[PDB]
């Protein structure tokens, strides 16, 4: 059984290499729900590879490989990743990331 | 076997090559066969793995490689007469671990393209780009758009200031001295960034819809390579090909590529494949058959250059050749790509500042 | 659209099923066409999360759960004097989150197939088979051979004294309960895996060489379903299917594929699907048409079953579908059959025990 | 750059869930290089996918997602995970793992 969400502690305004919840054999890819309202469209962290637009994420994404944060909520909304299994994209489950600041 | 199974990509002049081939068949008997599909690329690495696929390949060196340390392509040892009809910065770019592994065909190098009838004096700095997108916008047009999508168009900007790959040193690459977070190259992409926050660049713009803007008169310049000339020959649009434009008065680096044949190192018919490629492609005649189908540019063979340099585009292609960097052939290019590639993305479409997507690109490409 | 595209894999009567699509431009002028392209069950959910495809796509059932989870599949809603007129837990099969997905066609089980002039009593037990193979090695040939890389293949044997997939319990299957390292699971594995340690089968066994083998008459026995009936029909091997061997008393389980024909969500011709599926091919004479060019087995219209069950192989497929149990449908079936194929791989080969292989695949199924 | 070693701890015969020396976006399947021979075949620890023979690996392998192994030097020879690139399976590298018992 897969966890809905994910709590994780980090020091606030300084990099933290988010802790992966997608299980292994499962492709992570992290995204911004818009104002954490789930029929809002999700903002992809990472461009990947479907009409890309310049949306200004200020500093919050240090890295997206390990996928490091400036620790901190996002502003424009929650902050999910969609975990694919490797051998069929449409098995997938989404978990939330929540963070505790020190 | 007793054939020749020869694989290029579409967008060159492949018809051309088959009449290399015919002309290989009558005088031999052997049945040259020309195919060109998709992905070959990858699809080459793949089928080669398994000991199977085409008997010769053709592509930029940079791939080769990573394909040579694999054992997938066949040393060639060319005659010293035939090596000294080639340039020899081209063999050094076939050079692997001291072994030639292909045979140089063309010489790539990006080109600013532009519309002769919006644009008759293109501009010689990228600083007045904006200025000029501004006035292009008041009669609905634009004055710049180029494939954002792959880094390879986006390098000559990004090393222009002090951009570099993997640096040469001691007759090899350090893996672990890679150039692209340093000042020129975030000042090179911060230019970039500020194009498409301005609204002169949109960060969408791929191959695709830079090439149907510009060749439908909707964008007066370009940025493309000499497999894009045909696209706009048939399209009527009055073009020109110019040295890419100064930033930070340095020239633009573009990378430069070195379409190259390289034979399977699976192939039964390594002799016929060194046969076909010395002595009927790699002549005057066997060259302009594939340059009548499809332009290459600049090519390898002084003799055929010294002919296509008079060609005013071949002319901008040397010159942005001669300001560039040959692309390193290690098999750490594929990280680079996909480490650039994603950093410029990413700063492109605002998911990333330009200091945090190159530190974190520098990281990775230099691992 | 105005046009009926379909995809149905290459080992089915697609023949047939294009002279019901004549039959069907006949009578109403649209044109059927029907394509079977090399991995459907791949590429339609890749072609179809784009909103493209075909408009029906024949497929086992127990990956239509994963489509409808995505939208991919449109709703049926038959008219209960049709529903009627199949059997009921086909539609059962075909039902996901309470809405109809798919057109229930033909019910899939593997069966016992023996060679009759090698081996006219076939053996009822697996425990048997051992000492089966023992005798037939002093004549050069073995006993039993079948697909072990697909775990499809080898479940009969694995839930016979007690394994499962997803149980079912108060309307829905349960994700955290999974039953494939248990007793009866481990039982099952670990007597093939003795068959291979005994050398009485080899762990590189796969559905091509299990399907060469006994139809050159190399084997005496395998095990597959009726996509396979054609082939050693033309091979002139004497051939007789039968019920799956017991294994410790019980009967193998085989599990149960409704092949089905879903409609895609993104048709525009989704009423003409409905037409083409309801009121031409699940009648007696289209359904005979798909079977005369290739045989269906069993099928789900309950008018043309009660023709095909007079044939022994038919019959046989329904006497081992009442024993096994139906595919469960929901998404995580895809982790289901690769925690499960791994592990079966993985013992039969040597890589690790069948305790260790089941408990871990155990739980990553269940995950 | 890339350690050719990765030498790691864990409680002799009892189950260990090997740390992956891989980089992200890279691949890791994991061998046994007989006789620790460097001109000796690889031998697949976890079939994915050309012949299979039968080899008695014995207790070695608990588990392959996630690789997890009863902790032990392997009889038949030295622990190899290669590492390949997500976008370029012909950009590989070999790490080998050894062990230190508490
Ligand atoms: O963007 C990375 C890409 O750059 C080069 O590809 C060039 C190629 O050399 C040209 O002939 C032409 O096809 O444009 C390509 C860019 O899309 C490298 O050769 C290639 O390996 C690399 O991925
Ligand atoms: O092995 C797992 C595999 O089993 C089933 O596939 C069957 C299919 O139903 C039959 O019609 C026939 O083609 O044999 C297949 C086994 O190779 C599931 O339907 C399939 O999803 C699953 O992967
Ligand atoms: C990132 O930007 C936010 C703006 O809301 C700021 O609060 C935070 O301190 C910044 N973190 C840095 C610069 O590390
Ligand atoms: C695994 O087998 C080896 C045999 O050499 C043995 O030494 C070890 O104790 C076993 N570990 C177990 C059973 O956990
Ligand atoms: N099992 C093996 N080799 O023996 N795998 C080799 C994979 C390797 N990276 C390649 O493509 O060359
Ligand atoms: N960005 C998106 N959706 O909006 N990705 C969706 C991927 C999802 N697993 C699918 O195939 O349905």
């Amino acid at each position: 059984f897969h966890q809905e969400c994910s709590l994780q502690s980090c020091t606030q305004h300084q990099p933290y290499v988010v802790d992966d919840p997608c299980p292994i054999h499962f492709y992570s890819k992290w995204y911004i729900r818009v104002g954490a309202r789930k029929s809002a469209p999700l903002i992809e962290l990472c461009v990947d590879e479907s009409p890309i637009q310049y949306i200004d994420i200020g500093n919050y994404t240090v890295s997206c490989l390990p996928f490091t944060i400036n620790c901190q909520e996002p502003k424009l909304g929650s902050l999910v990743v969609r975990c694919s299994f490797y051998e069929d994209f449409l098995e997938y489950h989404d978990v939330r990331v929540v963070l505790d600041f020190i | 076997e007793g054939k020749l199974v020869i694989w290029i990509n579409g967008d060159k002049g492949y018809n051309g090559l088959a009449e290399v081939g015919k002309k290989f068949e009558k005088d031999t008997g052997i049945k040259v066969t020309v195919e060109h599909p998709d992905k070959l690329e990858e699809k080459f690495p793949q089928v080669a793995a398994t000991g199977d696929g085409p008997d010769i390949i053709f592509w930029a060196h940079d791939r080769f490689g990573g394909y040579a340390q694999s054992g997938l392509l066949a040393e060639i040892t060319p005659a010293a007469a035939f090596q000294d009809k080639l340039y020899p910065f081209t063999w050094d770019a076939v050079r692997y671990n001291g072994k030639l592994i292909a045979y140089p065909i063309a010489v790539e190098a990006l080109s600013l393209i532009y519309n002769k009838d919006l644009l008759p004096n293109p501009p010689k700095t990228w600083e007045e780009i904006p200025a000029l997108d501004k006035e292009l916008k008041a009669k609905g047009k634009s004055a710049l758009m180029f494939n954002l999508q792959e880094p390879y168009f986006t390098w000559p900007l990004i090393a222009a200031d002090g951009g570099y790959a993997f640096k040469y040193a001691a007759g090899k690459y350090d893996i672990k001295d890679v150039g692209v977070d340093n000042a020129g190259a975030k000042a090179g992409l911060t230019f970039l960034v500020d194009l498409i926050k301005n609204k002169h660049m949109n960060a969408d713009t791929d191959y695709s819809i830079a090439e149907h803007a510009f060749n439908h008169g909707e964008t007066a310049m370009t940025i493309n390579g000499p497999w894009a000339w045909s696209n706009i020959d048939t399209s009527a649009v009055n073009y020109g090909v110019t040295v890419l434009p100064t930033f930070k008065g340095q020239p633009s680096k573009p990378f430069v590529g070195v379409l190259s044949a390289g034979i399977n190192a699976a192939s039964p018919n390594k002799e016929l494949a060194k046969e076909f490629l010395e002595n009927y492609l790699l002549t005057d005649e066997g060259l302009e058959a594939v340059n009548k189908d499809k332009p290459l540019g600049a090519v390898a063979l002084k003799s055929y250059e010294e002919e296509l340099v008079k060609d005013p585009r071949v002319a901008a292609t040397m010159e942005n050749a001669q300001k560039g960097e040959i692309m390193p052939n290690i098999p750490q290019m594929s990280a680079f790509w996909y480490a650039v590639r994603t950093a410029v993305i990413n700063a492109a479409s605002g998911r990333q500042t330009v200091d945090a997507a190159l530190a974190a690109a520098q990281t990775n490409a230099a691992a």
